[PDB]
DNA sequence: GCAGACACTACGAGTACATA
DNA sequence: TTTTTATGTACTCGTAGTGTCTGC
């Protein structure tokens, strides 16, 4: 099998999710957050066309960024993995499926609650700026039935109350009242544009992100508050 | 069966490890102050401490969060530093638990004294994080848990059963054992070989299914098992005779008889002299031999050092 | 120093308004202020037979052991402590002790030896450059002092005085006094 | 009602959590110095220090705050390095407040070793910012504060009680768990039991609580559970019964018992034998397991050197 | 042969190390025990210890991997420290054995003191990881590994064969020899040279075999080399001489001549005075050097507390 | 006879080059003769205990003789990261020169060296075919058993 | 292309612990 | 009127020096 500059690209995503990953033959790949916090799932170009068990991912990312992108990729006679460059041949270790943290089955998401969108260059202006703000925490609520996202500093006010940051996500068109807290921690997707599906069961909830590549899904934290 | 089996794994005092509470092995009043809690159907803080090893904490630690349907986070207590709260455990406990679980971290074995200064971190975040999120430890030695940590807990202290537990938790074990025999094919042809593995190694359950793995050697415990495990390789009546007589030619000879096992030897001296002499004598011979025990390992020449012991008795004990 | 009415800020303020946190480091390091060690009032309780007052602070098995080694009369209950203070509660040590040492009083002074530092010098250069102990080293000294002089040894060896070496045989610019001194007068 | 509950959570030692400056269970001094401070209506720079945990520091910080409605940055002291005195810490401080509240700042659990510089650094940062803030600091040890700091600051000592505060207080507690039974649907048969909690652990509130939940595990207190709170502790009672008795039948028979962990045994002896003997027994019995010690490790049999030792002790060892 | 040769070696006791479980010399049940475990085809946790140096542990250690075609990782105890159990310790466990073996860490002379912290977060690693992955501990003092270490492992305990395994444990060996001689080119001229070799540093094989390389100096063991192995002294003539006489400048000499084997020496004079002293000067005699060879590998100076020994014999010591 | 022209020390100027030149008695000489005559050195423990016997000389020697590639070390300099550094850095490389490595570490019956002398256990094992040690002791019990079965032990 | 800015490494100081 | 033993190991803090990723 070969990889591509897109896919390693998507790959070094979800390093930033598990130092680890579980790839099944096929064009689709799953990752979570060794805590729960996140899951990150794609389909992908590249046709992954072994089972194997991967310690290492940012490293072994980092070791095929050395090659041409003609490379081919193959289980070892000797089962750990042989990356044969033209000119070259490089050996990267397997671990067993066990210590590396799968989820079981890509974890379909329930009918939404509520919905919005975000457009790419939104999220840039996000995260860019929550460094400097010093925001890590923030909130979707609504505002004039148009749904605010809400930037805080949370060890500044541990209430959530002055709101360092806000971006307007578009006409809310239902009736509820919802302020879902998210951890800037958990944001680890990268760029573009997201259609949005939030979910909210008493003391259950979560929110997914949809992307055009991959898929995320999101934790939110317990000081979480709604009627649904 | 209504035995827990693992079938990932081959090393039996791990492939037998129970599933739910009540599978445990457990003093009256700790089971029923665990079903208690697996009712309330959420997890306080908990303490579970031996210091005996393998009394059942880190089973019955990972047994509650199954009896209440925790969202758990198993963690080694060594690789517990303090960055490792701040960053994974901290994102775990202010995560939703979305399906609405209990999340519980259980940090085994968190008695180093290097972890000092993290569970000191940790005083202010079991507080913070108190109605999400709750915190299961096991330790061997507690005092290697900062006070401030066992306020916060229910301290359960694990392996101190009265007299009236022990006979009753062994005998739960011999039957324990005897439904292992069954699955692994092991046959039981003297049952007094069960009973004597679970006397021997008692406060510890883990040794103990270990010791049967290793006695099965042959694929029965027959009563010549029974001989190895209770281990007297004894007839101590050679020195007993040449002890009575006060002759040394005969002890002077026996001394580099017994050198090899000298720690066995001076346990079925004491067993079988003990009754053998005067009251008043049985006060000596216990400073008599427990010196000379003490002192072995120090000494030089093992069997001069039993010959040493066997003149001090013969000299000073007593008895018709 | 201009604009001529700024009423004239601490320290501190001119350093955090202005955010140099070297200012503020050498404003925090004011503080530094380091002594503490109550180790006598334990130690005074053990001789004056008085209130514990422990267990609620850090006690050294060695500083006590080691303060009570001043006194002859003590010896007896210090001693009994060494072979056998490995494996006593810090508390049970502390116990033992005042039911030990019997009468009570201390004035400070410890004993230390002299150390002509020269002659510690010389003798752990010998030590290094031959790769012998100390006891042989002395050795060494005296039939070179004796016969040769040693300037000659002094003078081969001055080469290597390396300055972590002089971290090793006192603590300060008498270190630096040394220094020179080897590479004097052979 | 006059008790607050915080309703967001199961932990019931923190749904309790007491919400004004009046709710707390304080000494009569203590308590009034905090009145008239929320009087004056500023919030002086404060040290609050138990060093047993839960006697209310941590409260009595948050409390202060809600009293002066003050605009709070609640911290883990562990949490509190070089750089965020630095950063978020200065931050605050020096960002505007136009709702005229107190800006207090409350660094929980401070006494850890390595902030060192980060106290030295506050110390000069409070001279700087003083005027604008004010901060209040839990600590269970003191000394693990720097010395610059508890001068510049009102050091107030939760934990030591006059003869009359410890009476009152426990009563003041006796009625609040009795509150706390009223909410919770636990229902009280013997009164001496809620009198036995805040007894058994009274310098802190924490366990005292939390021994409710652990004890109401059926739904009520009566008089069985008196029995099992009052208990009386250690299971060292057979071995000191056997030596006051100066018998061996039994002493011989124990020894194989502890014979499991020694280094703890042999700590819990000095511990209960220290009160329950004569003093110059005293001198005696740490020669007698002192050296029992030392060697153990040496000692072949293990069960035996134990033996050794409880003769030894039987026999030098006097007392009533 | 049947015997294994290493040929990357020259030091003898080292070419000839077994290659598998079966060539090991080894106590009836021991062996059974292992043979056992090799079969079952997977490998348990292990601890092999001694505490009389080379009886076999290192070997057996690196047998049983071999006997299951474990895939294995040899480390040093004394490089074991904590960081090394966590990266590469850590990382090996992890990985999948692909090709479907065993993996096995043979952790060899781990009882040193300063690794208990490393052995500790190690408790909590041999769980998490028993599925793949297996330990095997050597150690010549058990008590340099935490208790809950044992209780994870099955201890095999070397060295102390019983009456009848020493008897054939030392045939088999003097077999074991004599195939080594003929693979050396050393020719033996009377056979009792090579069995007064193995009976007389007999726990221990290495030695057994050094000791038949600096005995074949001439390449033929002959009944004249036979004098030399047999030999010891029996002078000790010059001491018992020096002791009628009760002189001191003699024996002050004669102790640091003794001092190199105490152990041996000790007995000689045991043996040769009991009959050449009055009665009741060999009771004391028995408590004198009995003390003596107590604290001996306590003293410092092995040649200064012999002198001791000398003084307080000629003494005491009155006889004709 | 011998003589180091550069060292200022009479002892360690004269001290004997070869396993000839040393003073010895009778199975003394004969045994470090046979012993120089394997040309492989195995691992030696050397003890007088009357001093001034020629003990650290005799070490020297045997590595002379054998064309040994020898690194000297004081015991009490051996300290446990001493061992792990420099003395692996040691043992475990190759030799050009195709020689026996040998370590003599002489007078190694001091205290603290008690740690390291146990860190030898695995090592003079795991190294055993490129070097081997020569120790120096005065008291011979202050060399930890394990290390007296691994170690040729003649007694001067 | 550089220079600037961010992140990760390592060493020094401090601290605490256990065995001799 | 006081005042710090030796040897090894572990955790945390702080800073400074190294890198790579990025922006005229
Ligand atoms: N057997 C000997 N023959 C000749 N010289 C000797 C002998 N033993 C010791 N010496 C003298 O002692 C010096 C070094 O002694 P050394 O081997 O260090 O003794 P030790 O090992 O007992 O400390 C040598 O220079 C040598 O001349
Ligand atoms: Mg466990
Ligand atoms: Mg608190
Ligand atoms: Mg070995
Ligand atoms: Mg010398």
């Amino acid at each position: 099998m070969k990889l591509s500059k897109d896919t390693t690209a998507l790959l070094k995503n979800f390093a930033t999710i598990n130092s680890g990953i579980m790839l099944k033959s096929g064009q689709f790949i799953m990752t979570r957050a060794v805590n729960g916090t996140t899951y990150a799932e794609a389909n992908i170009s590249d046709v992954i066309d072994f089972d194997v068990a991967i310690y290492d991912l940012n490293g072994f990312l980092g070791i095929l960024s050395l090659v041409n992108d003609d490379a081919e990729i193959s289980q070892s006679e000797d089962g750990n993995i042989k990356i044969a460059d033209a000119r070259s041949t490089i050996f990267w270790p397997a671990a067993d499926p066990s210590t590396v943290v799968a989820p079981n089955k890509p974890i379909p998401f329930p009918v939404a609650s509520a919905v919005t969108e975000i457009k790419a260059e939104d999220l840039q202006q996000l995260l860019r700026v929550s460094r400097g703000l010093q925001i890590d925490t923030i909130a979707i609520t609504v505002k004039e039935g148009k749904i605010v996202i809400n930037g805080f500093n949370k060890v500044e006010d541990s209430a959530l109350t002055r709101v360092k940051y806000s971006l307007t996500l578009g006409d809310y068109d239902g009736e509820n009242t919802f302020n879902f807290i998210i951890n800037m921690a958990n944001m680890k997707m990268q760029p573009g544009n997201y259609k949005l599906l939030l979910w909210a069961k008493g003391k259950q909830g979560a929110a997914k992100f949809e992307g055009e590549h991959a898929n995320y899904v999101v934790a939110l934290e317990a000081d979480s508050t709604h009627d649904f | 069966s209504m035995i827990t089996v693992n079938e990932k794994e081959h090393i039996l005092e791990q492939k037998y490890r129970p599933s739910t509470i009540d599978e445990c092995i457990l003093p009256a009043f700790d089971k029923e102050t665990f079903k208690s809690i697996t009712s309330k159907g959420k997890i306080p803080h908990i303490i579970l401490h031996s210091p005996s090893p393998g009394t059942g904490k880190t089973t019955v630690a990972k047994a509650l969060c199954h009896d209440v349907n925790a969202d758990m986070m198993f963690v080694n207590g060594s690789d517990c530093k303090i960055d490792f709260v701040r960053g994974p455990l901290t994102n775990f406990a202010s995560a939703a638990s979305f399906d609405g679980r209990q999340k519980v971290i259980v940090i085994d074995e968190f008695d180093r004294s290097g972890l000092a200064e993290s569970q000191r971190h940790l005083r202010s975040f079991m507080e913070a994080y108190s109605s999400n999120c709750s915190i299961i430890i096991t330790a061997n030695n507690i005092d290697g848990i900062i006070k401030p940590l066992q306020s916060r807990c229910r301290v359960i202290t694990f392996g101190q059963p009265t007299d009236e537990d022990k006979i009753e938790m062994m005998k739960q074990m011999i039957r324990r054992l005897t439904e292992i025999c069954k699955h692994e094919g092991i046959a039981i042809a003297d049952m007094k070989v069960v009973a004597a593995l679970v006397k021997k190694n008692f406060p510890d359950f883990r040794k103990t299914i270990g010791e049967l793995d290793s006695y099965s050697s042959k694929g029965v415990l027959d009563a010549g098992i029974l001989s190895l495990v209770t281990n007297d390789r004894g007839a101590i009546d050679d020195v007993l005779e040449s002890l009575k007589n006060k002759d040394v030619k005969q002890l002077r000879a026996l001394a580099p008889k017994y050198a090899a096992d000298y720690s066995w030897f001076v346990g079925k001296l004491a067993e079988e002299i003990y009754s053998r002499v005067t009251p008043q004598s049985i006060i000596r011979m216990y400073e008599i031999v427990g010196e000379n025990n003490q002192y072995h390992g120090i000494a030089a020449n093992t069997e001069l050092h039993l010959a040493y012991l066997f003149i001090q008795l013969a000299c000073e004990m007593q008895w018709k | 120093s201009l604009f001529k009415d700024d009423i004239q800020l601490n320290e501190h303020q001119v350093a955090w308004y202005s955010k140099d946190w070297t200012a503020v480091q050498s404003a925090a390091d004011s503080f530094k202020e380091k002594a503490e060690n109550e180790f006598f009032e334990i130690i005074g309780a053990i001789n004056n037979k008085t209130k514990c007052s422990i267990a609620q602070k850090d006690y050294s098995k060695f500083m006590v052991e080691n303060a009570l080694s001043q006194f002859p009369e003590c010896m007896p209950a210090v001693y009994a402590m060494n072979l056998i203070g490995s494996g006593l509660s810090d508390e049970a040590h502390f116990n033992y002790l005042m039911a030990a040492v019997p009468r009570g009083k201390r004035y400070g002074k410890w004993a230390k030896l002299v150390e002509d530092s020269t002659e510690v010098l010389i003798i752990k250069l010998l030590a290094k450059r031959y790769q012998v102990n100390t006891n042989d080293a002395i050795n060494y000294k005296s039939i070179l002092t004796k016969n040769g002089k040693l300037p000659l040894v002094l003078k081969e060896l001055k080469g290597l005085v390396t300055d972590d070496f002089l971290k090793e045989v006192t603590k300060n610019v008498k270190e630096q006094k040394q220094l020179k001194k080897l590479a004097l007068e052979w």
